[PDB]
Formats: structure tokens, C-alpha cells, sequence
């Protein structure tokens, strides 16, 4: 198995009252933000309101992004959580501000049932002008093919003795191949020996294949009927995403609106995901700023830590976070404390538990020591290490040599800095 | 219909106003500035006139003060037939369009054109569709007999309108808005007769919708649509797909003369009718000066819709020059355009609009959770409490009372800091996070 | 009494006679749209044109 | 000459001569054989239809990122299974 940096976390561990446990789950302190964050959720499952954002401020290794996968984890598998970054915003053939309003719309889910009927059987006979006798195990049906789908009949190279799985919403044909049935044609016949399908050829399901707001804007944007040759050209002169406007956006306002008002549909809200916004320039910023000022835009969460430095985008605006004053005037602050000598000994003890790497004590407290000198992140990174080299020193436990051999070996960026101040050449 | 659960802004319908375009102190949610609101009628008053073009108007003064609920009291306050376009100037950048074309879009869309044509119908319960084969004598005799509840009548079809109504696959019987310039005739589904059929038991599966008015009536249909669709029309044969997908392409200037010469003739004929929108926009500061030049010969134009633009940043820089001038626009555009100053609110009119916003979000609040609320939003902004007062809901719920009480805010207050609150708190950590230098000393000790 | 621990039995006959296995496999479909927005637009455009 | 049954592509192994022997043993044999692909590549040949040709022009840019987590839980639970 694989494991990066994660997984340990399971949840933030919030009861009854929703106050979470002090290490649980992967989690150490910080009740601060496990609050804030469990009151965000809670927020998010009255699945009432929409339209608010918070952004939750720390240093590095102090949880913002482990809090965000804890938060994504609790939500569920059917809500989904966006991930992005600053630099995902920055696209290639489409404008960013395009590239966030569809970030936007395919984070709402939408639980939707349409239906789908598939043609399955085997071929009796083919009439130009179309027919294609399809018999299945019980039922023998000749449809009409339209040309393009008589096409792509032809293409398919379907004659007597084929089966076809060729849908009948989408119209798209797939051949199953040859019938097994006439299985006495060669005793090392090349293609494949498919029976008869089961039911009658136009088998009927009850699919729950749902939507989300994108999925149904490059359904008929980008039409994706796929098998058919005139799918073939519908899915290459356009094949990209095209700039959708806010007429077609209305139009699927009234699409969805009628979908869902039909009965058994629903709306869920969904959560993403924005890291270091200190490097987003004035213009993403101000265009965010008057797009929240709506009645769509879902919740998103901000990741980002930065003190008196100027907002990228602008010269001269300096702001904590690297967040116009604006948007942090209409956006709410969430706290973090820096991590403690204790809870650096939790977080090395859960990652070498994580990581079957059983981990004495004196062991585990010189570990904690490295941590609380120079950082965390510094002595986390030596646990594979120092077990790894104790499995090469013949140590099932990890002696104080390889905790040494690591820090002689893999250094920090003080100990690098040190070095750079005395030095012939860079 | 319009799925929009709750927004910030969904908390204003129609506005409110007197017909000597006097201020309501409260009028329909938003409250307050009167000045604001006189102007607003004024606008309104003369864009129903619709005799004045190329005229800009600046909401200028500090932010916060209702400029956003003023522009969307004006939208909803016009009433319908009257399109507008209310979009932020920050996306006028794109990757299909150029700046000129998406100004000269924008402008086109602000004025739109009803046009009104004389269609036809044939209505009726269409009980059979007879199709004959195409004899010499008479090239078609299809009959198919559509009748009213008013009259009993048969018809014929001219070779041309069978697959007229089975373009989809639909049966007799069915009510047909035919058009006799479209080829394409549309069945409304099913159809009653006056006829009590055969003697036995029968006479059932009929519940549908029975024509209603005569056979045949003349209907003037009234259409709406903006420039974008005529020109994208004019600039390639299909123009559905551009219209739909996005991808109109900078159509050429050609085309807009002979669209202005066609519909300047078609009003001059009664056949079309004008209707002069007018345009929204906003971070005005932030526009370049080629946009301003763009916008300072439009006004001099024969045709140019009013303008909302407004600078939230007051004496701020100028994006796309060298200088900063007072609302970030230089003197030119300033003497050119018109000013209206909008201030700062009292903490009694937030709490009156905190109150409304609790009351449309149907929660029992408790008038104490309200005294805190407003206290906090005086303190820092008004978009503090109105979103403290969700939130400290939110906490009503986890405590298992539906009432907000005192606790519920105070657990609001102190769990999300304030922009003090955060200021004051990286002004202490100056080397904790991420600075300048990028300088983190996660080192807590040695 | 004496048999209807036998009606018990009739399950205890069941669990050493066979299990089994699952070894699935998921593949899907594409779902359809077929309410369309062409044609409701198509009759203007032909009027405007 | 050597030839696969569910394909009948033909293999030349060598003429006999004008040089290679008779071959002994039995006629029909079978084996295993492990295909390897990388996780892009899985991305860009199922995401759409002309990705085959981006196999060697790279004529993509920014896969859906749909499809990318259809392969992704594709992934996991064939390695589960
Ligand atoms: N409460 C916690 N419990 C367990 N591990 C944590 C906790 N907080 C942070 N970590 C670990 O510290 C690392 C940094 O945390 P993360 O939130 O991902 O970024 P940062 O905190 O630097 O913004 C992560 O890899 C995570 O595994
Ligand atoms: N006078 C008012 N009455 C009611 N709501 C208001 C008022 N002023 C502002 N708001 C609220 O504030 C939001 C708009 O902020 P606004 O004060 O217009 O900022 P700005 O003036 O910088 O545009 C709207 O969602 C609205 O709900
Ligand atoms: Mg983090
Ligand atoms: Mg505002
Ligand atoms: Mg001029």
C-alpha cells in the first residue's frame, strides 16, 4: 500500500454538541479552527443558505489544508468538495473568469433520474433505403436506422451473426461481436463469441446516473452522441469548452428549474477550495469581488498567510493574508495557533503509528526535540528516514545514531544557510 | 422556475417610490438615502420618457453605502419588457472577444428592438390525417379535419406539411400553432370533439385540452432580441450555435451600418419598435483609458443608452495610466459625466435591514441576539452582523433551541475574528506566517 | 418437541454446502438529454432571416 | 509460420530456405502476457476520440478532470480487487 502525508486524518471528531476530541481522527489542538470548521459544517448541512465564504489563516504545518481534507472527509462521498489552486485558475483558451464560473457550476451536485434504453441482440437482416433485425434471447425487433446511425451500422461491420449494443437515448452503437451461437464457424475463429442478450432487444432501466450544472452545459454545448460518425463530427469541430454566455446560462437556469420542479430531482450545495490567495492579482480579486454579490456562487473556502506584504495584481496595496482590504472586510477571519512542544510528540507519534513505524520513546522524544528546534516539518520528513536507515543499520527501534546519521545527513534550512555565508562560489 | 435558493441580494423586490419620485424611508427592504433614492426615481422617470441618450452618472463616495441595492431597487423598480445588463467591468477581458468588440457588444445589447409579426394558426381538433397519394389530376388530396369547439370543418394538405406534423413522431387529434413562413408545425398534444361515439359502453381515455378559440385567428407575435442575435445572424448562415455556445467570432462593422440603415427603416415603416435600455457597469476606477476614450466619443454619439458607472475607491489610481485623479477617472470624463455623492448609515437603519433580512429568512430571532448584532455591525460594517446573525442561527440549532439567543452570537463573535481582530493579531505575529521575505520561523524553541 | 429443531436444520444445511465469491467489475453509460433546445429557437431565426 | 487465433495477424518467424528448420513440439501453445500504460496516458486515451492521435501529436490540452477521477477510482479498485 501507499500512504502521502494523509489518510491518518479521519475526521474531525466532532460530538453530539460538536466540540471534537483532542487528538482523534489525525488532529492535534487547534480547537480554534476545529470549531470554526465544525460550525461551517453544520452550516452546510442545513443545506439552507449559500452565497458566504471564510478563510482560515495559519502558518505552515498548522492544519489549514489538513482541516480542509478533514472537512472534505466528513462531508461524504455525494457532496463533493472543489480543490483548486491559484495557479489552476490561469487557463489556456478560456478566460479565467469563464474558468471559475464553471468551477462553480459543476461543484453543485444535483441528484437527477433520466432515463436510458439499450438495443441488444442479434442482427436478422439490414434494408438500404433502415433495418437492423436485432434478436435477443426472447425478442426479434427490426428498428429504422436514421442515415447517420445506418452509417455507423455500416461501419461497424455488423452482418448475420452480430450482436450490437446500440443505445437507444443517445442512438450511439456499440457491436457486442460475433454470436455465439454460430460458434461452429472455425475452430480458431479470430473474433469474439457473445450469446444472444437476455430480455427483449429494447431493454428498458431505471438509472441514476446524475448531473452536475457543467455535465448538462457541454451536454448540449458540446453535443457527445459519441459512436455515430455525425457524433464524430459534432465531438471534433468543437471538441474544446466553448465560452458559455449568461443567455445560455439563463436557458439552463430554466432546463434545470424545470428538472427539478418534475419531482424527482434535488439540489445539493457543494464546498471549494482556494489556496494562497496571495498571489492572485487586483483582477481575479476585484471580479470575485462583485460575483459573490450574487445568488449562485456556493460556499468556497480560502487558504492563505501572509503579513504586511503587498497584494499581488497591485503595487502599492499592503494587507495581512495578501487579500484586498475589501474582500477581507467582507470575508471572515478563522484563527490558528502555531503547534507546541506537546503536540509536535502527538503528531510524530500518529505519523509513525500511520506509517508501522512503532517508534520507542526516547526515540520518539528526541524526534519531538528536532521538531521543536528547528520545525516541524523538518523532523516529520525523517521518519521513513531514520526507520529505513535503521532497517539498513540492522535496528528494529531507532537508536540515537540515526536520528544523527539523518540530521548530518539530511539537513535543514538553517544548517544549508549557515553553510551559504562561507562559500568560493554559490 | 429561476432555482435561486438565497442570496445577500435576493432580499429586495420591486423597490419603492411615490409618483413625485420622492424618497420611501422604507421602501421594500432598502431603507434610507434619500438622495439616493429621489435619483433613482429620476432615472427611472427618464428612462420610461425615453428621449435623452449618452448620459453618465458616477455613484461616488465611500463604499457600503447602497449603491449595489440602489442599482438593483432601479432593475427591479422598471418592471419587465425592459432588459438591462448589470455586469462588473472586471470581466470585459477575454479570450474571444477584444476590448472594442466587447464594448461595442455590450452596447448593442443595451439598446434592444420588439418586432411584431403578423403569424397565423390554423387551431382545431385535427380527429384524422388522411395523406392521398399524389394524383395528377390533383397533386394532393390529404385530408385532415381540424374543428374548434366552435365549428365542424375539414382541410387539405398541399403536398408540402405532412411531415409538417410528424417532424416528431405525433398522431391526430392534436392542436397545431401552424405558421405558414415556417414549415414546422407544432402539435400541442391531443384534442376533444362533440360527439358521444358509439352506443355501448366507451367514450373513455379522454382528459386533454380542448381547442378553444376560432379556426382561424391572425396573431401579431411580438418577439424580443438584442443586436447580438441579429448580428450573429448576419455574420454566419447558422447562428444558434454561436448564440448557445459562445463563439460569435468579432463580427465586422458593415454589418452594424446595415443593421442600424434596416432598423432605423423598419421604425420609419411601423413594422419594429425601439426600446433604449440602459447600460450597467461598475469598477470605473479600475477601467483604462482606452476604454475612456471608447466611452467619451460614445457619449458625443447620435446612439448611446445611460450609463451607471460608479467608483467604489475614492482618489484612487487610475488603471491603464500613470496618474491617480479623484474617483480613479481623470477630469475629462469627470466634467463630462454627472456626480452623485452617496454616505455612509446610522446603526438604526442596519438594524432595521437586519431585521428584515431575519424576518425573510423566517427565524424566531430574540430581540437581545439582535442588540448584540447590531452592535457588532456598527463596530466594523454592516456585512459583519448579516452574516453573524446566519451564523449564530446556525449555533441556535447546535444548542437544540430554536430561539437565538445571547450565546449564540457571542459564540459567533468569538470563534470568527474581526478585521481588527486579524490585523492586530499578524501585526504580533510579524514572524509566524509567511512574510515578505517569506521568513517562517516554525522554530518554537532554540 | 421432537422436529422443529429440523426446521432450524434446513439452514444449517446451507452454510457448509457453498460460498462464494464477488469479484464486480463498474463500467457505465453515458445518461441523455432529449428535451433539446433547437427547436424552440430554430422557427425564429428562419422568421428573422 | 507462426499465427494468433482471436486475431490471425501473421508473424514471420523465418523462411525454411531459398532458412530456418521444421519446428518440433506441439502446435498450439498458450502464455501470459502484462501490458504496462502510465496514468496519463490512461487520462487522454479513454477522455475523448481523438485523443489516439495526442498519443503521438499531443494534440489535448487540459483533460477533463472527470475523467480523470473515473480512471482514478478505476485505479483503486482494480488494485483493491
Ligand atoms: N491536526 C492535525 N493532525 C494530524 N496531522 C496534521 C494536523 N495538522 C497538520 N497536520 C500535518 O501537517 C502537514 C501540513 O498540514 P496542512 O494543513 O496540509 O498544510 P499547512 O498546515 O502547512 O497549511 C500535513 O501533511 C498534515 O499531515
Ligand atoms: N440601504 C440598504 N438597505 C438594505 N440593504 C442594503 C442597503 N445597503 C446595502 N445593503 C446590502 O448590502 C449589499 C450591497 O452592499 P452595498 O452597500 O451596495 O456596497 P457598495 O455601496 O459598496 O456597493 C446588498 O446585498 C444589500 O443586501
Ligand atoms: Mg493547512
Ligand atoms: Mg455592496
Ligand atoms: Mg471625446
Amino acid at each position: 500500500t501507499r500512504t502521502a502525508a494523509h489518510t491518518h486524518i479521519k475526521g474531525l471528531g466532532l460530538d453530539e454538541s460538536g466540540v471534537a476530541k483532542r487528538v482523534e481522527g489525525g488532529f492535534v489542538g487547534q480547537i480554534e479552527a476545529r470549531e470554526a470548521c465544525g460550525v461551517i459544517v453544520d452550516l452546510i448541512k442545513a443545506k439552507k443558505m449559500s452565497g458566504r465564504a471564510i478563510l482560515l489563516a495559519g502558518g505552515p504545518s498548522t492544519g489549514k489544508t489538513a482541516l480542509a481534507l478533514a472537512i472534505s472527509q466528513e462531508l461524504g462521498p455525494k457532496v463533493p468538495f472543489c480543490p483548486l489552486v491559484g495557479s489552476e485558475l490561469y487557463s489556456v483558451e478560456v478566460k479565467k473568469t469563464e474558468t471559475l464560473m464553471e468551477n462553480f457550476r459543476r461543484a453543485i451536485g444535483l441528484r437527477i433520474k433520466e432515463t436510458k434504453e439499450v438495443y441488444e441482440g442479434e442482427v436478422t437482416e439490414l434494408t438500404p433505403e433502415v433495418i437492423v433485425g436485432l434478436k435477443s434471447a426472447k425478442g426479434t425487433k427490426t428498428l429504422r436506422l436514421d442515415p447517420t446511425i445506418y452509417e455507423s451500422i455500416q461501419r461497424e461491420k455488423v452482418s448475420i451473426g452480430d450482436v450490437i449494443y446500440i443505445e437507444a437515448n443517445t442512438g450511439a452503437v456499440k457491436r457486442v461481436g460475433r454470436s455465439d451461437a454460430y460458434a461452429t464457424e472455425f475452430d480458431l475463429e479470430t473474433e469474439e463469441y457473445v450469446p444472444l442478450p437476455k430480455g427483449e432487444v429494447h431493454k428498458k432501466k431505471e438509472i441514476v446516473q446524475d448531473v452536475t450544472l457543467h455535465d448538462l452545459d457541454v451536454a448540449n454545448a458540446r453535443p457527445q452522441g459519441g459512436q455515430d460518425v455525425i457524433s464524430m463530427m459534432g465531438q471534433l469541430l468543437k471538441p474544446k469548452k466553448t465560452e458559455i454566455t449568461e443567455k445560455l446560462r439563463q436557458e439552463v437556469n430554466k432546463v434545470v428549474a424545470k428538472y427539478i420542479d418534475q419531482g424527482v430531482a434535488e439540489l445539493i450545495p457543494g464546498v471549494l477550495f482556494i489556496d494562497e490567495v496571495n498571489m492572485l492579482d487586483i483582477e481575479i480579486f476585484t471580479y470575485l469581488n462583485k460575483a459573490l454579490e450574487s445568488n449562485i456562487a456556493p460556499v468556497v473556502v480560502l487558504a492563505s498567510n501572509r503579513g504586511m506584504t503587498t497584494v499581488r495584481g497591485t503595487e502599492d496595496v499592503i494587507s495581512p493574508h495578501g487579500v484586498p482590504p475589501d474582500l477581507i472586510d467582507r470575508l471572515l477571519i478563522v484563527r490558528t495557533l502555531p503547534y507546541d512542544k506537546d503536540e509536535i510528540r502527538t503528531i510524530i507519534e500518529r505519523r509513525a503509528t500511520v506509517e508501522r513505524l512503532q517508534v520507542e520513546s526516547s526515540a520518539l522524544d528526541l524526534l519531538a526535540t528536532m521538531g521543536t528546534e528547528t520545525s516541524l516539518r523538518y523532523a516529520l520528513q525523517l521518519l521513513a528516514p531514520c526507520g529505513i536507515l535503521a532497517q539498513t543499520s540492522n535496528r528494529k527501534e531507532i537508536v540515537v545514531n540515526d536520528v544523527n546519521e539523518a540530521k548530518l545527513l539530511f539537513l535543514d534550512a538553517k544548517r544549508s544557510t549557515k553553510i551559504l555565508e562561507t562559500s568560493a562560489n554559490y | 422556475k429561476s432555482l435561486s435558493l438565497i442570496a445577500a441580494h435576493s432580499h429586495i423586490t420591486g423597490l419603492g417610490l411615490d409618483e413625485n419620485l420622492q424618497p420611501r424611508p422604507t421602501s421594500e427592504g432598502m431603507v434610507g438615502q434619500l438622495q439616493a433614492r429621489r435619483a433613482a426615481g429620476v432615472i427611472l422617470k427618464m428612462v420610461q420618457n425615453g428621449t435623452i441618450a449618452g448620459r453618465a452618472v458616477l455613484v461616488a463616495g465611500p463604499p457600503s453605502t447602497g449603491k449595489t441595492a440602489l442599482a438593483m431597487g432601479v432593475s427591479q423598480s422598471l418592471g419587465k419588457d425592459v432588459p438591462f445588463t448589470a455586469i462588473a467591468g472586471s470581466e470585459i477581458f477575454s479570450l474571444e472577444l477584444s476590448k472594442t468588440e466587447a464594448l461595442t457588444q455590450a452596447f448593442r445589447k443595451s439598446i434592444g428592438i420588439k418586432i411584431k409579426e403578423e403569424t397565423e394558426l390554423i387551431e382545431g381538433e385535427v380527429v384524422e390525417i388522411q395523406i392521398d397519394r399524389s394524383i395528377t389530376g390533383g397533386h394532393k388530396q390529404g385530408k385532415l379535419t381540424i374543428k374548434t369547439t366552435d365549428m365542424e370543418t375539414i382541410y387539405e394538405l398541399g403536398n408540402k406539411m405532412i411531415d409538417g406534423l410528424t417532424k416528431e413522431k405525433v398522431l391526430a387529434g392534436d392542436v397545431i400553432s401552424i405558421d405558414k413562413a415556417s414549415g414546422k408545425i407544432t402539435k400541442l398534444g391531443r384534442s376533444f370533439a362533440r360527439s358521444r361515439d358509439y352506443d355501448a359502453m366507451g367514450a373513455d381515455t379522454r382528459f386533454v385540452q380542448c381547442p378553444e378559440g376560432e379556426l382561424q385567428k391572425r396573431k401579431t407575435v411580438v418577439h424580443t432580441v438584442s443586436l447580438h442575435e441579429i448580428d450573429v445572424i448576419n455574420s454566419r448562415t447558422q447562428g444558434f450555435l454561436a448564440l448557445f455556445t459562445g463563439d460569435t467570432g468579432e463580427i465586422r462593422s458593415e454589418v452594424r451600418d446595415q443593421i442600424n440603415t434596416k432598423v432605423a427603416e423598419w421604425k420609419e415603416e411601423g413594422k419594429a419598435e425601439i426600446v433604449p435600455g440602459v447600460l450597467f457597469i461598475d469598477e470605473v476606477h479600475m477601467l483604462d483609458i482606452e476604454c475612456f476614450s471608447f466611452i467619451n466619443r460614445a457619449l458625443e454619439d447620435e446612439f448611446a443608452p445611460i450609463v451607471m458607472m460608479a467608483t467604489n475607491r475614492g482618489v484612487s489610481k487610475t488603471r491603464g495610466t500613470n496618474y491617480k485623479s479623484p474617483h480613479g477617472l481623470p477630469l475629462d470624463l469627470l466634467d463630462r459625466s454627472i456626480i452623485i455623492t452617496t454616505k455612509s448609515y446610522n446603526e438604526q437603519e442596519i438594524k432595521t435591514i437586519l431585521s428584515i433580512r431575519a424576518q425573510e429568512e423566517e427565524v424566531e430571532l430574540s430581540s437581545d441576539a439582535l442588540d448584540l448584532l447590531t452592535k457588532t455591525g456598527v463596530e466594523t460594517s454592516l456585512r459583519y452582523s448579516s452574516n453573524l446573525i446566519s451564523v449564530a442561527q446556525q449555533i441556535a440549532m447546535k444548542r437544540k433551541n430554536n430561539t437565538v439567543e445571547v450565546e449564540d452570537v457571542k459564540r459567533a463573535y468569538l470563534l470568527f475574528l474581526d478585521s481588527a481582530r486579524s490585523v492586530k493579531y499578524v501585526q504580533e505575529n510579524e514572524s509566524q506566517y509567511i512574510d515578505d521575505q517569506g521568513n517562517v520561523q516554525i522554530s518554537i524553541a532554540k | 418437541n421432537f422436529m422443529s429443531i429440523v426446521n432450524c436444520l434446513m439452514q444449517l444445511r446451507k452454510v457448509c454446502n457453498h460460498p462464494n465469491l464477488f469479484e464486480v467489475r463498474p463500467i457505465l453509460t453515458s445518461f441523455v438529454l432529449e428535451h433539446c433546445v433547437a427547436s424552440d429557437y430554430k422557427d425564429v431565426e428562419r422568421t428573422l432571416l
